[PDB]
């Protein structure tokens, strides 16, 4: 199967050239709503944790898949094991506000709290790559207070991505890159 | 949509579990690759 | 393979042409949005081509050269004078890029409009085809032309403190005359916006 | 009296993954209206169907040159999503983060030389249990294209997914000394005047490109 | 057997906004019948769009007097729910409590003079990005309106929601060196012998005004 | 638009007239009944409190938007920490009342206790501002007695509002009101 | 009508979970806000 | 209030043959079709039945 390269029209060959027959496939696991869905654990902040997306590890599967969409959007779940009463705050409310059990707060019920939480940034959608290294301010769920919090986890929901980025996997050293496999 | 296995209704409004989405006025990739050229370009033999 | 872009009263004209590449989508997305309360308006004079130059590709550029070019840029034309003018205004990119040699250099390019390009890993150029581009191959085509709407996290954007697109220009193959064609390529760009509008006039210097 | 319950052992647990919701908090708020943004995209596959990136070789350029001397072979490497040359990939971007795959793989080839140079290359897939071919008309056996330059200047080739079980894993082993899913070689056949002339390559999914079960590898 | 269940971790503790309700202990009472009470509102922006309210200038007064002297600048203030202007009125009252707004803010404003005393002012909107201007002539290029006095003494002018976001914070961020609203400006065009006469100005919402994200802020 | 502002009839000029339009409104953060119905903190006292919702602090967000009407009605629910047996009583009842298993009790649970209270007072509505600084005794929902009360808020539900009143914001000394917002 | 999730019905009967209003015999600031006068009072030009 | 419930003792220990389920973690796999393989027995009985073996 000739044709122009330059074009960048998306040409796939199928193995009916040389006589074979296509196979069925089925793509849910790498549905983005399904393979985004589910925790990720980042490293926490004794007392005030601002909630953001972007703290999550590069190298992860939540973190990686992510960060290779330039305009994300979701909901948030939150897994939290904290000491006295967990308090949540609003996108853009003062750092003053934590302090007030007004506010929505989580009593504490060992073994840990969790909480769903809307989007409530302003903007109509988020971005992991933003031209202005930092990222503005107003990108985040909102931030989180307590006593002490011991661990920290974000779940998406109904996650929605645009305009994809380079995803780069390691690069080995020899030929392949070769990992100890689980075997009995 | 996402990981959910929940065959009954959820206990909470539509409303509260989730933030509610507004109108104005894969989609793209999907319809990119659902226009791939599978043929051969040149006259085929045999 | 002839191909005439009209913008404007301004044109292009390319004999040898692979076609055009429409980033992201055909055509724009909804313009009237709650934000501006509808005091946006649209400016047709502004939508037009022009010119500037990008580098000189020469044999010494091996893989991996490559030129970012920020937009919107500095504009003296109609198109400069609004954005002193209006604090929010958004608009479409129409990208045309040209290096000519002869047909018997060798080598290719890669041209692509980025959205969000900040500081790109070495080891990401090889994946840099997921973003609207075409190759240019002096073997066939002297000119790539590609088409995107205006991409951002809100509905106008200020370009005074944002920049929404990165056009860049890499070299996947690097040049060879074989002692019959050009010793060295330079590489221009001709761009016009499209679709720009603007709100929230500014009062004036006096 | 009230409706009697039992509180079950090993139930309710938290799991990171779990299929359910949380409690709402705070209620009735309303999005800024976002409908019909430009490039959205629902899956990642999807994108890396439409969007073919560069791989890796030696001197660390997206590209093979072409060679004159006694040895055709242009390019040679596993046939596994963890491959150092596919590794910059978008496709083996998302490899990382799952498991096991199924389905075609398709390569991108496009010539980029002057006008006045002609080549013919092949494309081969060796499969696994065999030590792949040194020579193409030791790889003419296999499964193979052969194309030429000339007014088009790329070429596309359907690497097909061809294994006893019905998926294959993503990562490499390290106790597999030899590729599991065998190798693919890159040939040149012949060139016109075409010495020191690049081939740039691409890779992307096919059309029945499959990958399932989530992990995180770190990585 | 019993029905069987699963305890889950993480659910159930107590939440202070949690939209479910308490076990009643005590039954059957009847209030007594308050039906159609006078002046209910059940909204507290409805308050506000029918109720204006004072502003606050220099010397603490809720208007400001005609000037003669090349100075034509009246009054000139941020736009912001958080501006020591706005501080007195009743709309910047309820700001505190929400993070968001979006949608109008009315100002009006009310000729206080005799009967012989004439004036012609203008309100302009400066977008944020540049200085706002310091004469009215300079003005004259932004959105503005113009009104003199006579047998109606008030006008009110809407000032338009414009902002890249769909929503603005109503909070003054630290950070922020200057608005990120711009500025609204209120000139004095001329004054037949108005000297020492006072105009006092009003805010209240608009049609379009919304707010929304409570938060308890303390202050 | 021009008009005779001593009329005080309301006005509202509209950005169509030097060519805008009008955007779409969504107020449901604003509504009263939504924004007053969330829990807010009471500093407690160690044995008997009267439950009294004029004792949430001035400056919080149900505080605030409280005191900004005149007469007010809603239900209450109430969030207590405390020690030993929870003991409710009515409105209008002695304190030697709260002595009583008999009336409502709430057996110490851990971590705490929530109740749903109903609207008590004989009155047909309350009143935030009294003209008679002190607010007559019949105003209240009734009290509580505990060994000890760790804490204690208050959820009001089904609000109603009437004859608005003057809501305060902070007043800047310098030309705004700056404070440090939430950012990465 | 205030913030509630619930898309079931209350388990408790509308009579205890709240009290029960009576009748005899945004109200008044909405209908005072609609009537608000968006004309220009005198006459139009351009 | 919000639906009362009783939490009744000596209910809800786990059970090793228990007849209820685990909740899902990691959803939407699909499995490689295996449909009609060769020799497949539901019940340990039938091969039982057919397969006679030594005394």
């Amino acid at each position: 199967t000739t044709s122009t390269g330059e074009s960048a029209d998306p040409v796939t060959a199928t193995v009916e050239n040389y006589g074979g027959e296509t196979q069925v496939q089925r793509r849910h696991h790498t549905d983005v709503s399904f393979i985004l869905d589910r925790f990720v654990k980042v490293t926490p902040k004794d007392s005030i944790n601002v909630l953001d997306l972007m703290q999550t590890p590069s190298h992860t599967l939540v973190g990686a898949l992510l960060r290779t969409a330039t305009y994300y959007f979701a909901d948030l779940e939150v897994a939290v094991k904290h000491k006295g009463d967990l308090t949540w705050v609003p996108n853009g409310a003062p750092v003053a506000a934590l302090d007030n059990t007004t506010n929505p707060t989580a009593y504490h019920k060992a073994p840990l709290t969790r909480l769903a939480l809307p989007y409530t940034a302003p903007h109509r959608v988020l971005a992991t790559v933003y031209n202005g290294r930092p990222l503005p301010t107003s990108f985040n769920y909102g931030a989180i207070k307590a006593t002490r919090v011991t661990e920290l986890l974000y779940r998406m929901k109904r996650a929605e991505t645009y305009c994809p980025r380079p995803l780069l996997a390691v690069h080995p050293s020899a030929a392949r890159h070769k990992q100890k496999i689980v075997a009995p | 949509s996402g990981n959910t296995g929940s065959i009954i209704n959820n206990y909470y409004m539509q409303q509260y579990q989730n933030s509610m989405d507004t109108q104005l006025g894969n989609d793209w990739f999907s319809k990119l690759a659902s226009s791939a050229f599978s043929g051969l370009f040149g006259a085929l033999l045999a | 393979r002839i191909l005439t872009t009209r913008n404007g009263h301004t044109t292009s004209t390319t004999q040898s042409s692979v076609g055009i590449t429409h980033g992201y989508a055909t055509a724009e997305d909804f313009v009237n949005g709650p934000n501006t309360s509808g005091l946006e308006t649209r400016v047709v004079q502004a939508e037009r081509f022009f010119k500037t130059h990008l580098f000189d590709w020469v044999t010494s550029d091996p893989f991996g050269r490559y030129y970012l070019l920020e937009l919107p840029t500095d504009h003296k034309g109609v198109y400069g004078s609004l954005t002193d003018s209006y604090a929010y205004m958004r608009n479409g990119w129409d990208v045309e890029v040209t290096a000519v040699g002869n047909q018997f250099n060798g080598g290719c390019l890669l041209v692509a409009m980025v959205p969000e390009l900040c500081s790109i890993e070495q080891r990401e150029l090889f994946q840099l085809t997921l973003f609207p581009h075409q190759f240019i191959n002096p073997r066939t085509n002297m000119t790539a032309h590609i088409k995107v709407p205006f991409v951002g996290v809100n509905r106008y954007d200020q370009y005074k403190v944002h920049k929404p697109w990165t056009l860049v220009v890499m070299v996947v193959a690097p040049l060879t005359v074989n002692t019959e064609g050009a010793p060295q390529i330079k590489v221009y760009a001709n761009i016009a916006p499209t679709n720009v509008h603007v709100a929230g006039e500014f009062p004036s210097k006096e | 009296g009230i409706f009697p319950v039992a509180c079950s052992d090993g139930y309710g647990g938290l799991v990171t993954t779990d299929p359910k919701t949380a409690d709402p908090v705070y209620g009735k708020v309303f999005n800024p209206p976002r409908n019909m943004l430009p490039g959205r995209f629902t899956n990642l596959l999807d994108v890396a169907e439409a969007c073919p990136t560069f791989l890796h070789f030696d001197g660390d350029v997206p590209y093979v040159t072409t060679k004159t001397d006694s040895d055709r072979v242009l390019a040679q490497f596993d046939l596994s999503l963890a491959a150092k040359h596919m590794s910059n990939t978008f496709l083996a971007g998302l490899a990382q983060y799952y498991t096991q795959y199924s389905g075609t793989v398709n390569l991108h080839f496009m010539f980029t030389g002057p006008t006045d140079a002609k080549a013919r290359y092949m494309i081969a897939y060796a499969p696994p249990g065999m030590e792949p071919p040194k020579t193409p008309e030791a790889a003419a056996h296999c499964i193979h294209a052969e194309w030429d330059t000339g007014l088009n200047s790329k070429f596309t080739f359907s690497i097909p997914y061809l294994s006893a079980a019905d998926y294959a894993y993503t990562a490499s082993d390290a106790a597999e000394t030899t590729n599991v899913q065998g190798w693919v070689c890159l040939f040149q056949i012949t060139h016109g005047k075409a010495e020191g002339d690049a081939l740039v390559v691409l890779a992307s999914a096919g059309k029945d490109f499959e990958l399932r079960l989530p992990v995180d590898a770190r990585q």
